[PDB]
């Protein structure tokens, strides 16, 4: 009656950091000696819980969101941090209770000449909320003068693509992400 | 003060191609978006194509008189701009320009948005015999 | 397809008077609107954009005043220096397509 | 990444359309690109594209004319090379190349041994 | 596009004797090469690669050098089994993957 966590961390293609996918797991045996003992996660920290003590703590729900950011660019995953992804993209609230984990994948999604299939948002007008996404392409607005759904002057499109490329430098290489949350 | 050069110009012959080239110098080239200008011969200048940044799309933007020719490329990794004269007829015998424009940031990045233009090229002259 | 008049063509008084460039709009443009100088055989220079804002280090007799669907520049003085062709520039959105041009001669 | 194998052709008349047949063995990584690269008589080697077999992308080099790379099928495992109607110049012996993830042990299997396509 | 040209064009070495190679690049292909080797009637064999590491399976005797734009590949024993024709390969700047052109080893 284990929990599916293998399908969560061996799944075969994740979402893109603004377009984050969330899961439920409740009334479920979940171990994590065999998450915390592995060599794969190359960075793997967790907040308020000792990371040994997982066994001895039950909870309601247990939340795993995932995606896909720049290799330098997980500081940005902290409780208190500011940039981009922190900023318009995945916000933590400071009274953060969870494991955060992230492994370098440079041999699952990048690819020969450019991978073009994960974005990450650019411009909002204000920052985020917890645990709060958008999904919505709306062509940004930077004055006082509307455009309506033109790309001209000071109405830019607020997606970009990270184009990964497995020859980058170690900071460019892509890193998969899980976060945890529990009750 | 950061400069653009032009180079490739001929005293080639109609009915055929040539391929014309820009180098930046002090931008941060990798992402920002490029143009082209033609003056001809004692006329006005005219807008005859732009190239996006390759992180927001790679797209080409030509005129109307154009569309049918005058192919736009980036080659990054050496700050080179590419414009191919797919055919020359008679009136392509002008001079060529590459230029760039505003910047442009919100609160973290930044780019040269090319949408009115500041910095320019010394031009070089085409010619059809 | 907006088009545009940068009327009229053949400008010229003695030197100290006042000139209008008016760069007619067949539609509404809110105030984006540059104007480029260039003198016989060289680049254009920029000197305006926003239709009013000077650019940093160009000489200041130049005014950019006007709005909405018609602009005019003018200059406050003329001088002999000062004699080139002006173009003014769409610049909302795409194609970006200048003016038709006017140049500037001076009186007996 | 095991052994490859390829269907040995013969000559042909001036241009029709042919299909060059790469092979596969097993134990294949996620990302697993192969690519195609031809060698002319006495010269040196000229790379012509890759395709990721999974999610079919078919990236060429500047020379794609005669070139259309795809995999279309996993059913006998091949990364067929398909051209219609090249003539004269193209008479040549070409490589299937095997890669994967981790830029290290792409280039390993290098085929095997190669087709003699002779077009005049 | 980048020549990776190849100098000299054949090597004439004597058996036992050390000999080295020498291919060159027109830009920065920092870190990323390889090595070939095609003995006549076969196809070309993979040696070292990342300019330093050698590949599995390969005999000691091979090492990579160089870095950047100027690289280097050095044989120590010219057994009878070595003399060939090798080519240098870079793996950046994708569209124009290229080869060199080759340096046929012999006897003396």
């Amino acid at each position: 009656n284990l929990c599916p966590f293998g399908e969560v961390f061996n799944a075969t293609r994740f979402a893109s950091v603004y377009a984050w996918n969330r899961k439920r797991i409740s009334n479920c045996v979940a171990d994590y000696s065999v998450l915390y003992n592995s060599a794969s996660f190359s960075t793997f920290k967790c907040y308020g819980v000792s990371p040994t003590k997982l066994n001895d703590l039950c909870f309601t729900n247990v939340y795993a969101d995932s995606f896909v950011i720049r290799g330098d660019e997980v500081r940005q995953i902290a409780p208190g941090q500011t940039g981009n992804i922190a900023d318009y993209n995945y916000k933590l609230p400071d009274d953060f209770t969870g494991c955060v984990i992230a492994w370098n994948s440079n041999n699952l999604d990048s690819k020969v000449g450019g991978n073009y299939n994960y974005l990450y948002r650019l411009f909002r007008k204000s920052n985020l909320k917890p645990f709060e996404r958008d999904i919505s392409t709306e062509i940004y607005q930077a004055g006082s003068t509307p455009c309506n759904g033109v790309k001209g002057f000071n109405c830019y499109f607020p997606l970009q693509s990270y184009g990964f490329q497995p020859t980058y430098g170690v900071g460019y290489q892509p890193y998969r992400v899980v976060v945890l949350s529990f009750e | 003060e950061v400069q653009l050069v032009e180079s490739g110009g001929g005293f080639v012959k109609p009915g055929g191609s040539l391929r014309l080239s820009c180098a930046a110098s002090g931008f941060k080239f990798s992402d920002a978006w490029m143009n082209w200008v033609r003056q001809a011969p004692g006329k006005g200048l005219e807008w005859v194509g732009r190239i996006k940044s390759k992180a927001d799309g790679q797209t080409t933007d030509y005129a109307a008189p154009v569309k049918g020719r005058f192919s736009i490329s980036r080659d990054d990794s050496k700050n080179t701009l590419f414009l191919q004269i797919h055919n020359l007829e008679s009136d392509d015998t002008a001079v060529y320009y590459c230029t760039t424009g505003a910047l442009v940031e919100s609160r973290y990045f930044d780019w040269f948005t090319g949408y009115y233009f500041d910095y320019w090229g010394q031009g070089t002259l085409v010619t059809v015999s | 397809d907006i088009q545009m008049t940068q009327s009229p063509s053949s400008l010229s008084a003695s030197v100290g008077d006042r000139v209008t460039i008016t760069c007619r709009t067949s539609q509404g443009i809110y105030n984006y609107l540059a104007w480029y100088q260039q003198k016989p055989g060289k680049v254009p220079k920029l000197l305006i954009y926003g239709a009013s804002t000077l650019q940093s280090g160009v000489p200041s007799r130049f005014s950019g005043s006007g709005s909405g669907t018609d602009f005019t520049l003018t200059i406050s003085s003329l001088q002999p220096e000062d004699v080139a062709t002006y173009y003014c520039q769409k610049y909302k959105s795409a194609p970006l397509t200048f003016g038709g041009g006017t140049k500037v001669e001076i009186k007996r």
